[PDB]
RNA sequence: UUUUUUUUUU
RNA sequence: UUUUUUUUUUUUUUU
RNA sequence: UUUUUUU
RNA sequence: GUUAGUAUGAUCUCAAAGUACCAGAAGCCAUGUGAUCUAUAUAGUAUAACGGGACAUUAGACCGAACCUGCGAUAGAUAAAUAUAUCUUGGAUGAUUGUAUAUUAGCGGCUAAAUGUCAAUCAAACAUGCGAAUUUUAGGUUUUCCAUGAAAUCUAUUUGGAAGAAGAGGCUUGAAAAAA
RNA sequence: AUAUAACGGUCGUAAGGUACGCCGGGGAUAACAGGUCAGAUAAUAUUGGGAGUUCUAAUCCUCGGAUUGUAUCAGCACCUCCAUGUCGGCUCAUUAC
RNA sequence: AGGAGAGCGUCUGUUGUACAUCAACACUAGAUACCGCUAAUACCACUGUAGAGGUAUAGUAUAUAAUCCCUGCCCGGUGCAGUAACAUGUAAACGGCGGCUGUUGACGGUCCAAAGGUAGGAAAAUCCUUGUCGGGUAAUUAUCGUCGUGCGUGAAAGUUGGUCCGACUCUUCACAUGUCGUUUAUCUAAAACUUUUUGAAAUAGAAUUAUCUUUGAAUAUGAGGAUCGAGAUGGCCCGACGGUUAGACCCUGAGCACCUUUACAUCCCUUAAAUCAAA
RNA sequence: AAGGGAUGUUUAGCCGGGAAGUUAGCGUCUAACAAAAAAAAAAAAAAA
RNA sequence: UUCUUGGCAUAACGUUGUGUAGUUAAA
RNA sequence: AUUAACAUAACAACAU
RNA sequence: UGUGUGAGAAGGAGCUAUACAGAUACAGGCGAAGGAGAAGCGGGA
RNA sequence: GGACUCCUUAACUUAAACUGAGGAGUCAAGUAGGUACAAACCGUACAAGGAUUAAUUAUGUCCAA
RNA sequence: UGAUAUAAUUAUCGUACAAGCACUCAGCUAGUUAUUGAGAGACACUCACGAGCCCAAAA
RNA sequence: UUCGUUGACUGUGUUUACCACGGGGAAUUAGAACAGAAUAUCAAAAAAAA
């Protein structure tokens, strides 16, 4: 008999996998430049006849940007929030601008997955859920004082809020 | 083998860098009394005081543009703009004299020579450096050539 | 290797500032001159950039070593030396890469010319 | 002869 | 009808 | 130291 | 009344060292010996042996003794012998046999041509080497007690198989002592 | 301005045989013997259909499934490890139906 | 080591081998190529020696194999010879030599090529380990004769073979015969036993060493159950994967060692080319 | 620059005992695990 | 308080070296 | 004169 | 606060290294509108 | 670049101790006990050390015990 | 007499066990060395001086 | 509208998504600041013999 050996047969195989999916959970502090959700522009045939979840992409919400490969990235210093759409049956990622402070257990409710009907409603909810206004502010609860972590290439594992280190003002937050 | 070449590294590594000297150390030495401010301080005194081991020429540099409290007339081969400004603000002086490899040795170690040498003439590069420092405001002491005088007589 | 059929053009500034740009065009438009209005740092002004009609035995490591060892076909190297000499180079003053041809003992101290 | 020589300083 | 099972290491099934 | 068989 | 470096003595061999934990191949190159065994027709400086028969008849003729050699069978195979013992082996007037002293030396010679032979396992001989031999295989690695305590996973190496080399990952973080 | 498409990149357009096979470490002679496996297949019984055609079971051919077993064929692993066409004959033997 | 049929075949002579148990080399003979003397060729110190103190009936090289026998076609092809200063001649030098289709078929169509197996032998040192028929035997597929299809070989590549010849396979005839169904008697001894003299080797982790069954994919004197009354010497060889060292296959070797249309790299030699001797 | 004779060195993937075919960058298609996934233990209503 | 822009690529360009090109009126 | 392996001898034992 | 994930010489019909100086970048602006009928021109700004 | 078992599942003859995946235990590197006889199964208040002591566990209770 | 017990060593997923060595004893025998190195999130001892430390070869 | 344009510009800086490393390179922010030269769009127009 005969048999055609596929080009992708062992050992010649794909080593890098398409790690497509969310990269930040709810109530997760983020800063501009961080990728929130990764996606791919490649689309397969017969998308409407599959069981897998990776074939579906998410839509942008509030304080988000779409990159070249359709990646959703943050645009402000805040926490990640998720929301569902009834009109479309698709999740939407939202970012609430917030300052660096201790996360209390009584504020967890602010980051709950809610259902919406419209983008307008999305924003309206966002507004209500937002802690405080930039122009008015509030009293921070145990804000950080120590400098940030060292570069990755320097040290992969750095101590957070080192007592040894001196106190430095925070200006990036604002 | 992956990163490309970087000629800038080994090209600048072979450069003859002058020996730096912070003004804070000079102030501490003056306060301690190792150096006498009543006269002009020179590389001979600096070397004999064990402050900085002079081998090719002392240079002066300031930090944070800190002002100089005292007033002195130092003689060094070069100095930074901040140091020159700080020394001149109070009323100090910075004197620069041209000396080659032999002349520097002679000046620092006169006892090593039975017959003292003669000062040599500078080249184009050194003349340009001296004239550049003259604009900065250092008292330059060197013999001028004829080609410069001739040209200047018309340029003026 | 790339299989691109696109032609390589060369745009030069009209100011004689030795400023050039890099781009590509389709192969069908062979007899077509490109002209643009790009920034020229040589004059701090927007000047015209026109497409220029830009048009040999290559020397390898092996060849070089052979030449240097045996001493055959030294004219190839001597031509480059003459070109370099003719062009502004080998200057005593204001030069670090190659101030001089060789030292007093006949050596090339600068590895990178 | 080698190395080191604060970036702070009312 | 039940207690007695692969108790299939041996005897025994004494209900 | 066996149980069960409505009225 | 705000800088903290420099240089010794221990331990160890972690990409150091004309040796690098130890023992242990085939084999290459250089300088020497060997023709007293063996191959070349003993190449005249020298040189010996062959009893008889068939009216075979000057011949590659036949039987056959000495001489050279040793088919088959048996035994031996730790030997009466590291190729011997019995018998009707073949040649024996011819590319017969035999002898003193001699020549050809290994990057070779000899070869009526077998990879047969050159000092009793030669498709490349033997002796010596401060030319001080190499190994991803594989053997060995020597007194006790205590503390802590793995992996057989990933990229790359045209990726292997009996984990070779290089990188990453994996460890000492915490806790867990209480009466109106 | 050419190559590295063997594209983690020395290709330098530089190939085959050895039954003359020495050294080192592993167990495989070109049907992969044995053990294990039970696809084909074997034993008993059963059912459908066709012979015996008076008659479904005196007797014979064939099909499906189930139990037991493995002679032979194919396949053959991580297990095992002697030397062969994976024996031909001679001598001397044991067990089951 | 005899009588007869038949296959193969130059021995005498040298030697243990290019596969399936059945070889080679050498030679009487013929034929081809080079060479006119300081010959060619060989050794490879180069004004040398052998050849040879020879002279085309001489010397040297390659291949074939009988004294004879009638001995086919092809130069498109590497190389050599020649020169239009790259026709033409050499197959006894140098690899070899075929498709469809129509009437047992002389004959007709078409493709390709330098040429398109000649004759002979032919179930074969070759296909196939039972091709048809005849001779022998109570049986013959073994073997001879023959047919020439079943596959196929193939002419100085050496084919075929009259006569003669034989340490070359096989068929078949004759005498005796313990080869035999199936085994006896006597004797001898470098056979065996006892004594005298004298005195090894292989091996050896330890030991006080079990029959049946079942466990362990390899495997039981040592593990579970049952059963079971010890030793020494002579004899046999069913187990203890019995002991030793004959043969023999494979590799991840990034290991040697030989041969070679690896002609890739290098060396030597012969062409070519240059220099001095040299007015 | 051509010819002859010598020397040295190379000829590497992967299943598979071996040979052959097939294949070698990047990208990309095909997926099964349950009931505090059931108001189906713990819930609701009580006219408690 | 400014109304926009450093292309296009659902296959994205072969790293390093050589060659070419470019830079040095300075301590 | 001299350790071990190895070779021989004497004494010691009774709920047997 | 609930997602990523195709290993085995397993299956399939995966497979192509390419385009553009522009009615392929492109500010502003515009842009397709049922059925029947006419025309027989594969036309949205 | 791992040996047995539990759930899901690719290949094979719904075969094989094979070949290869997802996530728990054990062995590897674990003692003594149970399972009749040889790592992987159950149990463990699991082996610093010594002595003549008490306990609900897998599991047993006619004899070998 | 009763009860109980699988020589040792290395490799290996595997006490792997019918694989490799060993009759026994005596002697020898396998991690040696910083005038030249060092603390690098898989582990790094200690003495002197101090913004100053060391001093090479002659001697 | 059959409309404009060449920004597919030129410099300073070492902070950030992922992470064996390499190629920040299946491709992330205004590093929101600073020093030059280009293109596109402006904005406003209320009160009608009670």
């Amino acid at each position: 008999a005969s048999y055609r050996r596929p080009s992708r047969a062992s050992p010649t195989g794909q080593a890098r996998k398409p790690h497509v999916g969310v990269r930040r959970l709810a109530a997760e502090y983020v800063w501009p430049g961080v990728v929130l959700v990764k996606q791919r522009k490649v689309i397969a045939f017969n998308v409407e006849t599959k069981r897998r979840n990776r074939h579906f992409k998410l839509y942008p919400g509030e304080n988000v940007k779409v990159s070249k490969v359709t990646n959703l990235v943050a645009l402000c210093h805040g926490r990640v929030k998720f929301t569902h759409d009834v009109s479309r049956d698709v999740l939407v990622v939202n970012v609430l601008p917030e300052r660096r402070e201790e996360l209390l257990r009584e504020d967890l409710w602010r980051y709950r997955t809610e259902h919406v009907r419209s983008m307008e409603e999305n924003r309206h909810i966002c507004f209500l859920r937002r802690k405080a206004v930039r122009m008015f502010g509030k009293e921070l609860v145990n804000p950080p004082t120590k400098p940030p972590l060292r570069p990755f290439y320097f040290t992969k594992y750095d101590s957070w809020e080192n007592p040894a280190l001196p106190d430095v003002p925070q200006l990036d937050d604002d | 083998r992956r990163i490309p070449k970087w000629p800038d590294a080994w090209l600048a590594r072979q450069r003859k860098v002058l020996e730096p000297l912070n003004l804070a150390k000079l102030r501490t030495f003056i306060e301690s009394g190792r150096l006498d401010t009543r006269f002009t301080i020179t590389q001979r005194h600096l070397n004999d005081s064990r402050c900085v081991k002079v081998k090719n020429g002392v240079s002066l540099f300031n930090v944070n543009d800190y002002p100089f409290p005292y007033k002195i007339s130092i003689e060094v081969a070069g100095a930074d703009q901040s140091s020159i400004d700080a020394i001149r603000r109070v009323g100090g002086e910075v004197i620069i004299v041209y000396r080659n490899r032999l002349n520097l040795r002679a000046h620092i170690k006169p006892y090593k020579f039975e017959v003292l040498p003669k000062t040599a003439r500078p080249n184009l590069e050194m003349v340009h450096y001296l004239e550049k420092m003259r604009a900065r405001g250092c008292v330059v002491k060197y013999v001028k050539p004829q080609w410069l005088i001739d040209e200047e007589k018309s340029l003026k | 290797r790339s299989r691109s059929k696109r032609l390589f053009v060369q745009l030069k500034s009209a100011a004689m500032t030795n400023f050039c740009y890099v781009t590509r065009k389709s192969p069908e438009k062979k007899n077509f001159r490109i002209a643009l209005r790009k920034y020229d740092p040589g004059v701090n002004k927007h000047v015209m950039f026109y497409e220029a009609r830009l048009p040999k035995k290559q020397i390898t490591l092996s060849l070089q070593r052979y030449i240097r060892w045996t001493g055959k076909q030294v004219k190839l190297l001597l031509d480059k030396v003459e070109k370099a000499w003719e062009y502004g180079r080998f200057q005593k003053y204001f030069d670090n890469q190659a101030p001089l041809l060789t030292d007093r003992r006949g050596r090339a101290v600068p590895r990178y010319k």
